[PDB]
């Protein structure tokens, strides 16, 4: 049931009647969004558009053919037309593929959507590629993390996040192929 | 400046040529005539120039013309006092200028 | 400079004086609104170079009120004359004294802060501000009403 | 007398130098803080591609944020946002609801605590003091989910160009309160997505709308900072041309008073000498 | 146009020119309210683009070259074509050509009617507006 | 106030006004010190905004009408009531009204003993601070 | 030389006003900061009571 | 201008001059603190315009 | 510097100074046009901050105590040591041991050669650049 | 304050025309070839109008 249809078209009339007529109607982030979810397209075969995102940088916006993402239930590959999903991610390696060649960014968390028009959206807070990490620091940081376990369970939640991320990173650096 | 105008006026009126006349600092002509009329006891006009400023300038600047036998053209260096174009000596001199060549640093 | 604004008669409100501007001759209700109008116009004159070199964008909202009210009460000193109607065409306006005192109390207290500035220009009373303010809002709406064409008059 | 206009000329001349310096300081600050704005523009659109854009919802508790600037030579920006803030705040208030109004930047607290002081619970300043980062926006968003509203209206200036700064309103719905319900049509529009997370969808949507509030708040203050620098770059340009027109008029007035002074002092000398000669 | 006055010869104006010169200088008067802040001063509202691109065409209508003075009946026809909106579609760059095309293309009977009657009579605005739509103004 | 000087300064004025006027002369210097810093609205640390009302209340205290001079004891009561407390909860708009509340409603016997002593004795300072709390100030 | 090189940034700014040596700004700061430490009691037994 | 700030004696510290202000006359230690006071006062006089 | 002229100009200066001071007056002019930015906190694009620190050390280069004039070969060397980039680009706690340290620590043979030849030859700016790098300032 | 890269192509075409226009205003004089070697040019008015 959708008898109360909020939206950019349906904010405009209540604004034009209530707000003063000197002002132009305020913009919306939907006006700056060119591609959407429900309206189909964007696949045209074996390609599908991958938008890999961080708050500080836009890591990829090209089209790919498979991406493997570290979900909470383990890794999973997204082919050209996956089922629509909202997959929470755990610390692991996001791997893009455009063909024979691949780029592997290690991520810290985040989510990953793929939409009913086949466009996928990987939304993480910090993604550093495996060249940028040195393995001598993650071993000592996990040693300092898996040692001190305070009884204040906020800090043990932070410790669990630490040992999860550092352990998946350590397994992510001997996993060269 | 009248001596220079006479030597140019020979080449205009007799030789029948197109003469240049370089009056280096028409302002110093104005300033010298201001000093002369102050020494003759005359009352200065506006800011301190001679009362006869327009006609002392026009005595020079009206003999620089094209006649039926020749012409005198005149490139006059202009000094502007206190960076003020409305000072009456450049305001009077600019009334006679037909062009302006500004050399910049 | 007041005449270069277009405000006629170009009476400087802060350079004109009278010995009748005294509460013991004109009464305190006239004297207080006159001194209030002079206070607002001086307090706008004190902002005149800040508004020039910075703009109105940065002023305090208790002073942007002062600037708008003084831009109103210095258009409300403008008045069409019966002798100036031959070279302007706008008819003359004689304003009684009590009309001016009530009309200048109203802009001071804030009873006309919604009317635009140009609604006060070259009108007689504060009543005629109201019939000019809405006539400015017909004529921004009468742009989109009709498409006037004239037919079948070549045989008239 | 003729000394006050000389030092006034000096004052206006140095003010013109100052504002011509501030113009290109804001030009450099806009040129470097533009790439960060275009980089942060990417992450806001997967959520509006997923959750959509629902400004005209009926909520009962709502937090409205006006993202303003800190320094006060923006030239018509923070006043524009406090216009649009109450212009959309009166548009979506007709239900007898609760509203918390928050400002980012203390020039918002100088402008919002006199226009809605009944509803003003939070003032957040010093945000641009070094740079805006995502953890900073995350802490601000956690202070916003300290209250438990049903919606979040975010008011900011989108850096469209170096001259145009479109003021936008971005809306974030609370998960269990309106997010599942504003997607209901013929069932639900979110049921096409297969949730691959740990717990149930009432926590996935909680994490997603907290993330979405933080992301649009990061992009809000980042876009608003770039438009604040770009409008200061134009306001200081108008200030230099105004203090140049004022200098060009006041120099002519000085030259007139200079010539008048030399003439009247010389007329005094001649009048004193003609009485004796 | 703001500082210049002549209030004695305003009673002694050519009628017809007096009819159109009222809305001429009123349109230029509200054009002078758009001076140095079209998008120079602070911003743009862009609803007064009509008075901006109208006052520009009224300004370049009144430009005139040297040593060529215009008869009064051809001045009032040119400013009638300017201020009734008959040059509203023409771009700003060729109104100098548009108004001389108006003078050369509109048939010279209406100039004699306007000079002899001395006013834009109700018989004359109809034939003037019929003559002013059938001319080819350059550009556009 | 900054430009009007006097050579004698003290030793030639009322002693009771001399107690209460140096703290007015210097406080108006503080009030003028912040007027060139009131065009922005930063309002530093409740100091440059506190004296911005305190001195503004003092300059409203110093206003008076024409042909109506005040006796010196009523002036040094009325400026006692301003550079001390008793007036900071009053709006700047109506201190000229509040001063007649201070002058009239206070017992007219404190004026006689302030005139006859010449200064504000601590015996009289107590009753003066007592009767400056009993009156009704109209500020609302 | 002290105020120039910076020995006396720990004194308040109006402590330097109308004093003698550098030994008097230091104690005018002490008097100013005992007096801005004071004026915190306001209830009663001050001069305003009548049987005092 | 100094006296309008209430600072007495209203001696302009910059516009005052002496023949004794020489490092060979009053000593270089006195001369350098005098020139340093005038340096910081001229720098503040140049900064007041951008402060306002 | 900007208002001091010499209409004779470079035709009558030291030829060893003429090839060093032509840089000096140019970058002093560049420092004079960028003179408001010295009082700013927001650093600019380091083509202006470079000329800001350079012009500041150049104005501090031309300071001079009274009744102690300098020979022309020593001024040339001290200006060469600030226009060629041998500047005190350290923190400036060492103003006390670096202005005079250039002319006191280079060997005086370069002064004899520069005075007798009147020009910094390619055989002498080599030794002068070699001498300028080995300046001690051992107070640090 | 911004840069030549953000300019329009017609706001770089005016730059590319104006730089060679102000270079084409230069002229070597006949009275300077005594000590600068480059011979001097006397340009007619007909060459000047067409060449600009």
């Amino acid at each position: 049931e959708a008898a109360a249809p909020a939206g950019p078209k349906e904010f405009t009339e209540v604004w034009n009647k209530k707000a003063p007529s000197t002002l132009i109607v305020p913009e919306f982030p939907s006006n700056y969004t060119a591609v959407k979810a429900v309206g189909e397209g964007q696949v045209h075969g074996d390609a599908f558009p991958v938008n890999f995102y961080t708050p500080h940088s836009i890591l990829s916006q090209a089209q790919k053919d498979t991406v493997v993402l570290p979900g909470v239930d383990g890794y999973f590959g997204v082919k050209a037309s996956h089922v629509p999903t909202i997959a929470q991610l755990k610390p692991g390696v996001v791997e893009l593929h455009s063909g024979a060649e691949s780029e592997k960014f290690f991520v810290s968390g985040g989510f990953a959507f793929v939409h009913p028009n086949g466009v996928t959206d990987i939304c993480v807070l910090e993604a550093a590629t495996l060249d940028q990490v040195d393995p001598a620091a993650v071993k000592s940081a996990l040693a300092a993390a898996s040692a001190a376990q305070p009884t204040d369970e906020f800090e043990q939640a932070a410790n669990r996040a630490a040992i999860e991320l550092y352990s998946a990173l350590e397994s992510a650096v001997e996993a060269k192929a | 400046a009248l001596t220079g105008l006479t030597v140019a006026e020979y080449f205009r009126d007799i030789e029948g040529q197109d003469v240049l006349l370089f009056v280096d600092n028409i302002f110093r002509f104005t300033q010298a005539n201001s000093e002369v009329s102050a020494l003759l006891g005359r009352i200065p006009s506006a800011v301190g120039y001679q009362p006869t400023l327009a006609t002392d300038l026009g005595g020079l600047q009206e003999r620089i013309t094209t006649t039926t036998k020749g012409s005198i053209t005149s490139v006059q260096a202009v000094y502007v006092p206190a960076d003020d174009l409305t000072d009456p000596a450049p305001a009077t001199t600019f009334a006679h200028l037909d062009a302006t060549t500004v050399l910049s640093r | 400079s007041i005449a270069e604004l277009g405000i006629y008669p170009a009476v400087d409100p802060l350079d004109s004086t009278s010995r009748m501007l005294n509460p013991n001759v004109i009464g305190a209700e006239h004297y207080n609104v006159a001194r209030g109008v002079q206070k607002v116009l001086q307090d706008y004159k004190n902002l005149q170079d800040i508004i020039a070199i910075l703009g109105m964008d940065e002023l305090s909202e208790e002073d942007k009120l002062t600037v708008a009210r003084a831009r109103k009460i210095q258009r409300f000193l403008s008045q069409p004359f019966q002798v100036a109607e031959v070279f302007t065409g706008t008819p003359g306006k004689y304003v009684d004294l009590a009309d001016t005192i009530s009309g200048f109390q109203g802009v001071l207290t804030g009873k006309y802060d919604d009317l635009p500035e140009m609604a006060f220009y070259m009108v007689g009373d504060i009543k005629e501000v109201k019939e000019k303010a809405d006539k400015m809002a017909k004529d921004i709406a009468s742009r989109k009403e009709a498409d006037n064409k004239k037919v079948s008059e070549e045989l008239k | 007398s003729n000394q006050a206009v000389k030092q006034r000329i000096r004052a206006i001349k140095n003010i013109g130098k100052i504002t011509k310096a501030m113009k290109m300081v804001a030009a450099s600050k806009m040129k470097n803080a533009q790439i960060a704005v275009e980089q942060s523009r990417g992450l806001v659109d997967p959520f509006v591609r997923l959750f959509g854009d629902f400004p005209a919802v009926n909520s009962n508790k709502s937090v409205v944020v006006a993202v303003t600037s800190d320094k006060g030579l923006c030239g018509g920006l923070n006043s524009n946002i406090t216009k649009y803030t109450r212009a959309t705040l009166a548009t979506t208030e007709s239900e007898g609801k609760d509203v918390v109004v928050v400002s980012i930047g203390d020039k918002g607290r100088s402008q919002l605590t006199r226009i809605e002081s009944q509803r003003y619970q939070l003032a957040i300043a010093d945000t641009y003091k070094v740079r805006v980062t995502f953890g900073q926006a995350s802490l601000i968003v956690e202070e916003l989910i300290k209250h438990n509203p049903q919606s979040y209206q975010i008011l900011f200036n989108k850096f469209r160009s170096a001259i145009s700064f479109k003021p936008t309103v971005a809306t974030i719905l609370s998960p269990d309160l309106l997010e599942k319900q504003l997607e209901d049509v013929t069932g639900n529009s979110l049921d096409a997505y297969d949730i691959e997370a740990s717990h149930e969808r009432s926590d996935v949507l909680r994490d997603l709308t907290e993330f979405h509030l933080g992301v649009t708040l990061y992009n809000a203050m980042l876009e608003n900072n770039c438009s604040e620098h770009a409008s200061r770059m134009s306001a200081m340009e108008n200030s230099t041309k105004s203090a140049g027109e004022m200098l060009g008029k006041l120099t002519l007035d000085y030259n007139r008073k200079r010539q008048a002074t030399i003439t009247t002092e010389l007329i005094e000398i001649i009048a004193g000498a003609s009485a004796l000669m | 146009v703001g500082l210049s006055v002549s209030r004695v010869g305003s009673a002694a104006q050519f009628p017809g020119m007096k009819q159109v010169a009222g809305t001429l200088k009123l349109e230029l008067a509200q054009y002078r309210e758009v001076a140095a802040f079209a998008q120079f001063g602070s911003d743009l509202d862009a609803a007064t683009q009509y008075v901006l691109e109208r006052g520009a065409r009224l300004t370049e209508m009144l430009k005139q070259k040297q040593f060529a003075p215009i008869p009064i009946e051809r001045q009032t026809v040119a400013v009638y074509a300017a201020t009734k909106g008959f040059l509203d579609k023409v771009r700003v760059q060729d109104i100098v050509a548009a108004e001389e095309a108006v003078i050369s293309q509109v048939n010279p009977a209406v100039f004699k009617i306007l000079k002899a009657n001395g006013k834009i009579t109700p018989a004359l605005d109809a034939h003037l507006k019929a003559e002013l739509r059938k001319v080819k103004l350059p550009g556009a």
